[PDB]
RNA sequence: GGGCACCACCAGGAGUGGAGCCUGCGGGAAACUCACCAGGUCCAGACACAAUAUUUGUGGGUGGUGGUGCAUGUGAUGCCCUUGUUCUGGCGCGCGCUACACUGAC
């Protein structure tokens, strides 16, 4: 089946890439504001150099998209831009594995403001207005994956949740930033390991554990 | 020291 | 007498061990006796330092740091008590001043 | 919301002063053993409380009645219970913190058996101790440190210029030697 | 049941630091400049245990050997106790003259 | 009942290279990964899939094959993984050409593809790369074959799609004590799983659904950390 | 069908190739075409109370000589963004030998 926001009952996993750095620029056409492609232009724009990194978004995106629970069709991706742009990402698209086509896809998304298939039956990538609760389902639990919180074994936690109480997992995809951004949305903070991880490996660990508790 | 941060640059 | 792994819980174990942990956490009783004069017989190997826990929750900054040095990982071994000796209210106030 | 051991010592000393008028508590070092309170208390609620109206009490305290000492006693009771519920219930050393204070007020009850604010102090003391758990400490636990990592490396002008000139000298001398050899042969 | 004791780690002597557990010979080598025979002779000059540790050698004999190292010649001590353009011209000349040599030959 | 350990400074775990051939650990190889050199003529470069296709074509090979992106991303998640913090695995890259690469478990892989490629060409021509402190060579191109570099007590499997599926937690609990594991992954774009079937024993599968090499590596990493309580 | 071979099989062993010396054998960080890059100079110059003949002693206003679609120039428009004047410079191949192995050194 296909899981959309128009479904709002059954158990599912919804991921949040919070304040993911995704900025575009106009050189004469558009270019993504990738750090290593141009840093002097960022020096001119005043936006700090090591803060706009959409390759981390690419890595997290590839991880969530090729996780086996995606083949199980049980997740969906919500991106929150740092500038107020919600983006819904559907569970059945093949986002490019190459950074050139990926960055071009970002700039054309950012100035087409919607993406539908040429298959033209359902959409692929949607640009919808924040807050996120408009699409967040009814029995929804909102958990930050934070380093400071006490850690919890994923299997015990996923089974400790109820049946239809669906889960939304919040990760700040940035390199560096203070982790009290999601509090006005999240229920609670949980840790996962004794070490400063990466966003991608944390999301992979979480979908692996959820895979184990639902036995995919 | 370095933990999911990136690299240095010349 | 400072921290006990039989009372720290592990996320990586069974309902069996969690239940047993709860049972022993209920049934524990400190066997220290203070009116005892026999120093080998005061069972003081079987107690914790709640006193040092409160010293961690001291009021003053210098004393608070000198208990968080007890909480921090045990690095060194030398402190030179001959230096730590001469202190009272007067010298303390001197150091701090310079309805 | 912090803690003061000097305050708990103050409580020890002052209550033994109002009991002494020693053997059960010789760890105390009292000061003026006399001015206790004999068995003549009326303990009505109309007795003088704190009355924080200061100098009228302070510069004229010396002519002691039973009433002013009763007042300063009940001031002590209020101050104790207030900072009890403010800090001392929360503190982790609560148990042997309040051990000798419980001794003191149970001694007041065995002396008189008449007050009710000390009696309810004892009752709430029993409630707080029956309530709280008193587990040993776990101060020494640390997350495992990781591996030290590093960073990769990839991408003297006059000395290197001397190097290139020396290579050119060697190459040119050998080449001309070859040429002279050939033409002469 | 009681016995009392009579130990100092890496020392800061003369602008550089030296280790603290190894014998006085290896100590006086890691002190910057001097040699083994110098070490053995100045230590038997100050009459210190050769076998003792650098954790040993407490402050009085320490400052004594500091006096000795700072002023050794006062202790009957010997002196072994202390411690482009032409290239351009020749290149250009040979290459030019051999150029002319090739040309005439 | 039993004393606590004498020292309680939480020390770094002992870092590992191949010279240790005793300790029970984990090793991941990347098989048939595409990392090829070329000299454009005034600059050497690593062969890349998207941007240069007709020059791949004039060389004559397959743009369907020459792609290091999956190698880079798999390497990133592996050397980022928390077992790599615990210090219990190391990386061997077996190129499509044949070169052995030992990657130390202390390097920090450059996050962007351009910096990663520059490092890779420097490696493939220079043979060794030092740190920014310049006393330890983090990358070691070394001599075939890999089993003549592995520890002695190992089991060698490949990760294939057609294989019957198991739970890796079950497998690592089925192992013996000093018996390390050696998992071969296929980082090819599109090819047959026949690369090391004379090297290793048996094939293994992690789902009845096809994966990527990256998420397969993540699955094996997290089965490892759950089996070893880390 | 038979025989042979360290230009073959099989088992191993040792070399060349990293670094230095060398007889010898061949022979495009930044900028669609009076831009960028890099340097430095002009300025980032309301007022309110007291007082000298515009400035001082004491309180304080700050985003648009803004971009901007769109409908008939009409919109105390929605978003975005602000946080310019001035001169200068941009060899390949190749054999030998020596270093680097508590496979120790004195």
């Amino acid at each position: 089946p296909v899981l959309t926001s128009k479904d709002k009952i059954t158990k599912r996993m919804i991921v949040v890439l919070a304040m993911a750095s995704l900025e575009t620029h106009k050189i004469d056409k558009y270019v993504l504001l990738n750090c290593d492609d141009h840093q002097g232009l960022l020096k001119k724009m005043g936006r700090d150099i090591s803060e706009a990194r959409p390759d981390i978004t690419h890595q997290c995106l590839l991880t969530l998209l090729d996780s086996p629970i995606n083949k199980a069709g049980k997740l969906q991706v919500y991106i929150q831009t740092s500038r107020g742009i919600l983006i819904e990402v559907n569970p059945t698209v093949r986002i490019p594995r190459t950074f050139k086509r990926f960055s071009g896809l970002m700039v054309q998304l950012l100035h087409k403001l919607s993406i539908r298939s040429v298959n033209s039956e359902e959409k692929l990538l949607k640009v919808i207005k924040n807050p996120i609760t408009d699409h967040l389902p009814t029995k929804c639990r909102k958990v930050t994956l934070s380093f400071d919180a006490p850690v919890i074994r994923v299997q015990d936690y996923i089974e400790k949740l109820d049946d239809d109480e669906s889960i939304c997992v919040f990760v700040g995809a940035m390199a560096r930033g203070k982790d009290n951004f999601a509090d006005e949305y999240v229920d609670e903070k949980v840790g996962l390991s004794n070490y400063p991880l990466s966003a991608s490996v944390a999301c992979s660990k979480f979908c692996h554990g959820a895979e184990d508790a639902w036995n995919i | 020291t370095d933990r999911f941060k990136g690299d240095d640059d010349i | 007498m400072l921290h006990n792994p039989a009372f720290i819980s592990n996320p990586f174990q069974t309902p069996d061990q969690v239940a047993n942990l709860k049972t022993l956490k209920e049934n524990y009783v400190d066997p220290f006796d203070v009116h005892e004069s026999d120093p080998e017989l005061t069972h003081a190997l079987d107690s914790s330092l709640w006193e040092l826990a409160s010293l961690m929750e001291h009021y003053h900054p210098n004393v608070a740091t000198l208990a968080k040095i007890f909480a921090q990982p045990f690095k060194k071994l030398s402190y030179n008590m001959e230096d730590f000796l001469d202190w009272n209210y007067d010298s303390l106030l001197n150091a701090e001043s310079s309805d | 919301k912090r803690y003061i051991p000097e305050v708990v010592y103050f409580f020890q000393k002052i209550l033994l002063t109002f009991i002494v008028e020693p053997l059960d508590f010789e760890n105390i070092r009292l000061d003026s053993y006399e001015l206790g309170l004999p068995l003549d208390v009326d303990f009505t609620k109309k007795r003088s409380t704190i009355i924080p109206l200061h100098t009228l009490s302070t510069m004229d305290t010396e002519a002691h009645p039973v009433d002013q000492c009763v007042s300063v006693l009940l001031n002590v009771m209020e101050s104790l219970d207030a900072t009890i519920s403010t800090v001392w219930k929360s503190l982790p050393a609560f148990n042997e913190i309040i051990l000798p204070i419980q001794q003191l007020l149970s001694a007041y009850t065995s002396k008189y058996s008449d007050f009710e604010k000390p009696r309810n102090i004892l009752n709430k003391v029993e409630k707080l101790t029956k309530f709280t758990e008193h587990i040993p400490l776990a101060l020494q636990n640390h997350k495992p440190v990781s591996i030290p990592t590093h960073a990769p490396k990839y991408e003297d002008r006059t000395r290197s210029e001397i190097n290139k000139m020396k290579a050119q000298l060697k190459k040119e001398r050998k080449f001309t030697m070859k040429e002279i050899r050939k033409d002469a042969k | 049941s009681l016995v009392v004791q009579e130990f100092q780690h890496i020392l800061r002597l003369l602008n550089t630091n030296v280790d603290g557990n190894i014998k006085i010979v290896y100590a006086l080598t890691t002190i910057k400049g001097v040699g083994r025979r110098y070490s053995n002779l100045v230590c038997k000059k100050a009459d210190v245990d050769l076998h003792k540790r650098a954790g040993e050698l407490t402050q009085e004999e320490l400052e004594r050997i500091v006096q000795i190292m700072q002023n050794p010649t006062h202790y009957k001590i010997p002196a072994w106790f202390l411690n482009h353009t032409l290239a351009n011209n020749v290149e250009s000349k040979l290459r030019d003259d051999l150029e002319r040599l090739k040309k005439i030959r």
